[PDB]
RNA sequence: AAACUCAGUUGACACAAAAUAGACUACGAAAGUGGCUUUAACAUAUCUGAACACACAAUAGCUAAGACCCAAACUGGGAUUAGAUACCCCACUAUGCUUAGCCCUAAACCUCAACAGUUAAUCAACAAAACUGCUCGCCAGAACACUACGAGCCACAGCUUAAAACUCAAA
């Protein structure tokens, strides 16, 4: 739905924009968290944001801690910018899906080489 | 002829010129670019054998100017490569849509719900004896079948009432008949609600005129048709040439703006930016082509 | 001794020296990050233009004009054009919370020039014209 | 008409760009400069106004009576002397 | 997309608006009042006291004359729509400002009247712990009804006061 877009773009950058700077905190400012995408759920009840994650895993785990931590003091910047009147609670989802890609990379480089269906009704009944 | 000044205007007749009229019906647009342009190359075809012998029977008026031919969309490629011109080189395209006023003024061709007639709502005026009729198609299809087609065709919201009162009612009898069909789809509301929509106009209007909007579609295939007749004549359309295309109902319009637009670059240059619309007071003089919306193009 | 953040004070017995020029004599580059675009122009110390560079002019178009490669871009291509003009060390002044406000500067590093302050001019009016109305979606 | 070079200026130390961005970006955020910067493209009503600054000196006092509580409360958490009694 | 051929650095430049302080909780009868200076100035120590007068009363609005940054109903475009409106983008007006009058409405809400006193044996519930003394105003099922009529008002699609009949066993 373009509304849903739109507002998914919207949401996107101003996270994006919040992120690159120390106002929600300075760990995880830090932290340089990046995002993949943001998506709304059809009823508008929570906004997931795709965060790309490292290949740590300690620092994966510690960046979602304070992802989580910090989501509402975000959704609570991002009411207050007036980006959104109604802003729907954040979740921040790993996107692991660019490691995928990564490891595909690495192991490439040594891999060797409508009317119709109803006019049969009607054909029946006329038949018949 | 709605908007026969727009229509007339924007073609430009002249002479020398080759053009088309994929919908001869009554001839009135051809009629008047026959009187415009004397000099004028035009071909007209319809679906109505009654519109066809018309035709025919005008060209003693204009001998050679003027060419009739009687086929659908499908036929329409068939039809002018028996002709003898495969590249077109037609220098217009008219494509007038809806139903003919002289098939909705006659009650035995079963268009009009006003005036009794059988429920045939058929284009084809027995050039095909197998073509399915109204009556056949709504005594054939089923609840969930006919409740598709009416919402789909119609923009009926209640399909689902509509269908179930038809099928009761076909069960009961056979329906064949338009005031019968008008009555079986009042029933479904109560009777206050018989004239309780009110078109665009905002005056009223029966109940069952989006049914037999619909029923008319489906029987004549007019969406595909028309999307298979848009693309015939842009296939035989010279470059430069102009294609006027003439509505009456959204999904009509929708088919045609797409098409149009390519909802890759763009084959059309708009003529005109926004839907060309007749006067409010040619609207009151002709109320039947009040929704009559013009788009014009110059082929790309 | 030890290092400054703070800029050296103009009219100073400042012993700091930037290929044999004082912080009053260093180029300035500023860089405007709009929402949607970023526009960098390096001036000389007496405000004479030197390199003028944006998304825009780089060829990117509509929101590709917002981005930060883009911005980067930009600043590159400034950073060649005042090197081609003798430029090496720049003060920066940005203004703006754009995308590229960060990138452009990528850029601006990337052309060979180097940054020797980072300064922040952003229009803050302490209140003055209303701003627009919040956009309702 | 204010000097220029002397408000929000931060020298870069042995060419550590983004380090000196980073330390300006903190300076911002510290003195506040960035949320007025982005608060101020939108026009804030004054009834909304004063509801977020209600709410915002609300939640600061909630936070402060929290974290004290825990801190105070964090003592007793050590293992304990009694076990099995 | 539309439209501007303007945009950036620097300089000059308001009758508009009043970062941070303000994480303060002050002033005023309330409405309200958060840039700076200066002048004038913040009633009554004995309480209460207006459909019964005097004087106020945010925003919006009217009348007249100005001011033009920005904002902005309305309108005109741009997209979008089958088409149209709304939302989004652009331009722009009444208007927000000043002067001089009007209008007298707000969820004008601490939704808890003014004054005095008590913390003793708690209190339907929820809200802001429970009461006492005293005074003024107001209420007596819902709906009809921020209505009709009458009257008053600089008000003329207005405000204040404010019913009845029919109907319901609820609200
Ligand atoms: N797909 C199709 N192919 C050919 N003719 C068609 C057609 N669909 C409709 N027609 C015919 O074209 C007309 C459509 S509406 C009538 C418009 C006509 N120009 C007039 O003024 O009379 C009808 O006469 C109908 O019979
Ligand atoms: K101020
Ligand atoms: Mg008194
Ligand atoms: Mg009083
Ligand atoms: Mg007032
Ligand atoms: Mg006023
Ligand atoms: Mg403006
Ligand atoms: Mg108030
Ligand atoms: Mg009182
Ligand atoms: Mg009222
Ligand atoms: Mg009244
Ligand atoms: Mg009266």
């Amino acid at each position: 739905h373009a509304r849903l877009r739109a507002l998914n773009g919207l949401l996107y950058k101003a996270l994006t924009d919040l992120l690159c700077t120390p106002e929600v905190s300075q760990e995880l400012y830090d932290l340089n968290v990046e995002l993949s995408k943001v998506s709304l759920t059809p009823d508008f009840s929570a906004c997931r944001a795709y965060w790309k994650t490292t290949l740590s895993a300690e620092q994966n785990a510690h960046m979602e801690a304070v992802l989580q931590r910090s989501a509402a003091h975000m959704r609570h910047l991002l009411m207050s910018q007036q980006t959104l009147r109604n802003v729907p609670p954040i979740v921040f989802v790993q996107d692991k899906g660019n490691a995928a890609l990564a490891e595909l990379d690495q192991l490439l480089a040594v891999a060797d080489f409508d009317h119709e269906a109803l006019n049969k009704q009607i054909m029946e009944y006329k038949r018949r | 002829p709605v908007m026969v000044d727009e229509v007339v205007h924007c073609l430009s007749p002249q002479k020398g010129q080759i053009f088309l009229d994929m919908t001869f019906g009554s001839g009135g647009h051809t009629k008047a670019i026959l009187q415009k342009e004397s000099d004028i190359v035009l071909y007209a075809l319809d679906r109505d054998p009654t519109a066809y012998a018309l035709a025919e029977h005008l060209s003693e008026l204009y001998p050679k100017q003027i060419r009739a031919m009687l086929g659908q969309f499908s036929q329409a490629e068939a039809l002018l490569m028996k002709a003898g011109v495969q590249p077109g080189t037609f220098d217009g395209v008219l494509m007038d849509l809806g139903c003919s006023s002289m098939q909705l003024d006659t009650p035995e061709r079963g268009f009009s719900l006003r005036k009794d007639g059988p429920l045939d709502m058929r284009m084809d005026g027995g050039r095909y004896p197998d073509m399915p009729t109204a009556a056949d198609v709504v005594n054939a299809l089923d609840q969930q079948a006919l409740a598709s087609i009416l919402r789909t065709y119609g923009e009926e919201k209640h399909a689902k009432k509509i269908a179930s009162a038809i099928v009761q009612a076909r069960s009961i009898y056979p329906i064949t008949r338009t005031q019968q069909l008008a009555s079986i789809v009042a029933g479904a509301f109560p009777p206050s609600a018989i004239y309780t929509r009110k078109d665009l106009l905002q005056r009223s209007t029966h109940i069952a005129t989006k049914t037999f909007q619909a029923l008319r579609i489906f029987v004549n295939n007019e969406l595909n048709e028309l999307y298979t007749g848009l693309k015939t004549a842009q296939k035989f359309l010279r470059p430069g040439g102009r294609l006027v295309a003439l509505s009456f109902h959204s999904l009509e319009d929708r088919i045609v703006k797409r098409f149009l637009l390519g909802i890759a670059p763009l084959m059309w240059e708009l003529i005109h930016k926004k839907v060309l619309s007749p006067q409010d007071q040619d609207v009151q003089d002709n109320p039947r082509g009040r929704s009559a919306k013009l788009r014009a193009a110059i082929k790309l | 001794t030890k290092f400054s953040i703070y800029p050296p004070i103009p009219g100073e017995e400042s012993s700091l020296r930037w290929a044999g020029k004082k912080f009053e004599e260093i180029p300035i580059a500023h860089i405007k990050a709009s929402h949607n675009n970023t526009q960098i122009q390096v001036v000389s110390a007496s405000n004479e233009p030197l390199a003028f560079a944006s998304c825009g002019t780089e060829g990117f178009r509509n929101a590709k004009k917002g981005t930060g490669i883009a911005a980067q871009t930009a600043g590159i291509a400034a950073a060649a054009r005042a090197k081609q003009k003798g430029v090496i060390h720049i003060r920066v002044v940005v203004k703006g919370l754009g995308p590229g406000r960060l990138s452009a500067m990528h850029g601006l590093i990337m052309g060979g020039l180097e940054v020797i302050s980072i300064t922040d001019n952003t229009p803050i009016p302490h209140n003055g014209c209303r701003p627009r109305k919040a956009r309702k979606l | 008409k204010h000097l220029k070079f002397i408000a929000r200026t931060v020298m870069v130390q042995e060419g550590n760009v983004e380090s000196a961005y980073r330390t300006l970006n903190r300076i911002l955020t510290m003195d506040g400069l960035i949320e007025d910067i982005k608060h101020r493209r939108y026009y804030e009503k004054p009834c909304r106004r004063r509801q977020r600054e209600s709410y915002e000196r609300c939640r600061r006092i909630y936070n402060m009576e929290m974290a004290r509580k825990i801190n105070f409360l964090m003592r007793k958490n050590r293992a304990d002397p009694w076990q099995g009694c």
